[PDB]
RNA sequence: GGCGUAAAGCGCACGCAGGCGGUUUGUUAAGUCAGAUGUGAAAUCCCCGGGCUCAACCUGGGAACUGCAUCUGAUACUGGCAAGCUUGAGUCUCGUAGAGGGGGGUAGAAUUCCAGGUGUAGCGGUGAAAUGCGUAGAGAUCUGGAGGAAUACCGGUGGCGAAGGCGGCCCCCUGGACGAAGACUGACGCUCAGGUGCGAAAGCGUGGGGAGCAAACAGGAUUAGAUACCCUGGUAGUCCACGCCGUAAACGAUGUCGACUUGGAGGUUGUGCCCUUGAGGCGUGGCUUCCGGAGCUAACGCGUUAAGUCGACCGCCUGGGGA
């Protein structure tokens, strides 16, 4: 949240010019050889504006869905949700996670039931076709649904990172009328978000602070 | 050529307010800073201020409520090519009264129910609703 | 079209000053020069239509120039046509 | 209500009548507005009652008759008049790019033809053939000459032009566009029925010219037939001068003029700034190609060069045939 280490983090970089989105406009500052700068002075505002957002949601019973899904951002957002009792996806994700949830329950079924028969239940009836079969199955299903497992309905916010990249699922928490709290870049679409943070969105070390930051919000939350 | 600057101050008006544009300018006109006080007056610009003495150039505040345009509409009635003059019995209503009529009476330029009070009518600017 | 020297006699003896080069009797008798001028390259060049289409224009301007200052002071249009010789 | 594709933008332009017209002041009170007066026949229409036992019907009163004229005022807007102003529109200065137009000259490559040398049996053509040319020496090759037409490479969703269109090089005459900084005139403007002008190709008239190509035409093929596609020739024509014709899927199937509305990548042509680092970067105009946002659209798609939001004027459409 502070500027000086958000300045040092690569928060203010951005795509090339040619690339830019005009609808983030507001909060361009400039350009340097042809790469567009993020104005740190509108980013940090609306950073803190999100965090008490969030805070809100996590102290009022509220279940966070961490999105990110950029080899860059996956294992950090697996981190980040993890810190903090939450849920994520940092694979593909599924078209219909959230307006077609009554058929991706099943599939969250299907995961359980494999997991709990190969570890617990240990089925051990092999036939060592039917078991490799059976064990690629949970692989793929726990790459796809390993976050949401445990989440039972749909959360009350999403925490985007790449707005552009998951256009999909702002598109359905709008429908099902979530709030989205999107990282969005100087190329991205802040039009489907509801709480815009313009910071850049593709180097690491910048999306681990993003991260971290909505982390402890949220874990302050949690534990009131 | 230009033959109609208060329709293009209407036009200035619609599409600053369609591309959400903070304040338009143009140039400036005493029918078009008397049409602009009625519009304030009424509460559909911000504000508005005529800057310069050899070609003044009118600039209008345009205003948004929630994110959302507050001119909904804003069309020009009487035009070069066919006027438009009402008597008092028949001034329109924009909006079934919502909306305001820009109208131009021999005592100046006002609205549709200030020259329906005023016992007058005139020619009808253009409609705002 | 008329070379610098023709175009600044033309501007001298039907200006107010040097540099009025704008006033009506100087850009009228400008065009006039010019038609003169072209009437006679046009002799020769019959089938000359683009050439032609600019000295149409040309005739054109200086109708409207010549009726815009017969409608604003005759007694200057009349010295005008008078000194360039023109109504037909 | 419409005109890109469903019917509908004149092929393009100049322009008279007409329509409309930037901005300020004063004046008038013609349009406009307000009030009053006169009139707007009665019946009818409508409203409240009355009489027919009810109704139809009859009838009292009112409202209405949205109109016209006159008189008295208002002056915001439109109009008239007078004086202004510079931002629209033009003039001048200096340059820039261009197949813009008209006239004359010239250059090279190639086709054809004529004459000659070498040389010998084929050449040409096709899916295959044949018609055709060739022992009278073809085709091939070499040399010289004649004539006409068009200008390889450059060459490019490049440039110029109102449109049609414009392509070697040189000279003569000539129109338009754009840019820089100023000076000047001061609404002189936009559109335009009728009118006039330009208007691909084909076609017509007169006089030339005629290499190549090629309607018609002839022959050889193919075919059931083949008045065609294919082949061998070939006249008009294509070319030039001067007239006529006035039509095209004359297309962006998108009239002209002006204003406003997020972007990206290019092309072309000026201009300004900076140790010019560089064939550099950053601005600022003109024209132009592709994609795409809001918006619009029946959709396709258009999208700052709009088919988006508006204004002025014009042309056009009203089911398919007949036509």
């Amino acid at each position: 949240v502070s500027m000086r280490d958000m300045l040092k983090a690569g928060v203010h970089f951005g795509h090339q010019t040619r690339y830019w989105n005009p609808k983030m406009k507001p909060f361009i500052f400039g350009a340097r050889n042809k790469v567009h700068i993020i104005n740190l002075e509108k980013t940090v505002p609306m950073f803190n504006e999100a965090l008490a957002e969030l805070n809100k949601i996590a102290s009022r019973k509220g279940k966070i869905l961490f999105v990110g899904t950029k080899r860059a951002a996956s294992e950090a957002v697996k981190d980040a949700a993890l810190s903090c009792d939450q849920f994520f996806v940092n694979h593909r994700w599924l078209g219909g996670m959230l307006t077609n949830w009554k058929t991706v329950r099943q599939s969250i079924k299907r995961l359980k039931d494999l997991e709990t028969q190969s570890q617990d239940g240990t089925f051990d009836k092999l036939t060592k076709k039917e078991a490799l079969m059976r064990t690629r199955e949970l692989e793929k299903l726990e790459n796809s649904l390993g976050g949401i497992k445990d989440m039972g309905g749909l959360p009350d916010a999403l925490f985007v990172i790449d707005a552009d990249h998951e256009h999909i699922a702002i598109k359905e928490a709008n429908n099902l009328g979530i709030p989205v709290f999107a990282i969005v870049d100087t190329n991205s679409d802040p039009d489907g978000v509801d709480f815009v943070i313009p910071g850049n969105d593709d180097a690491i070390r910048a999306v681990t602070l993003y991260l971290g930051a909505v982390a402890a919000t949220v874990r302050e939350g949690r534990s009131q | 050529s230009m033959q109609d600057p208060i329709a293009d101050m209407l036009t200035r008006i619609r599409n600053g307010q369609a591309a959400n544009k903070a304040a338009v300018t143009m140039p400036s006109s005493k029918l078009k800073v008397a049409i602009a006080n009625v519009l304030k007056e009424e509460g559909f610009i911000e504000d508005f201020k005529v800057e310069g003495d050899t070609k003044p150039e009118l600039e209008l505040t345009l205003k948004y409520f929630q994110g959302k345009a507050v001119v909904e509409s804003i069309q020009r009635v009487s035009r070069p090519g066919l006027r438009i003059y009402k008597r008092k019995d028949e001034l329109p209503k924009v909006m079934a009264g919502l909306g305001i009529a820009v109208v131009s009476t021999s005592k100046g330029v006002m609205t549709d129910r200030a020259a329906r009070q005023a016992g007058l009518g005139g020619e009808i600017i253009c409609y705002v609703a | 079209s008329l070379s610098t020297e023709a175009t600044a006699k033309i501007v001298s003896e039907f200006g107010r000053d040097a540099n009025d080069t704008g006033s009506t009797e100087v850009q009228v008798a400008l065009l006039t020069a010019q038609i003169n001028h072209l009437q006679g390259h046009f002799a020769e060049h019959k089938k000359d239509h683009h050439s032609r289409r600019g000295l149409l224009r040309m005739v054109s301007q200086r109708r409207k120039l010549l009726d815009y200052l017969k409608r604003k002071d005759v007694a200057r249009y009349t010295q005008l046509i008078e000194r360039l010789g023109l109504r037909r």
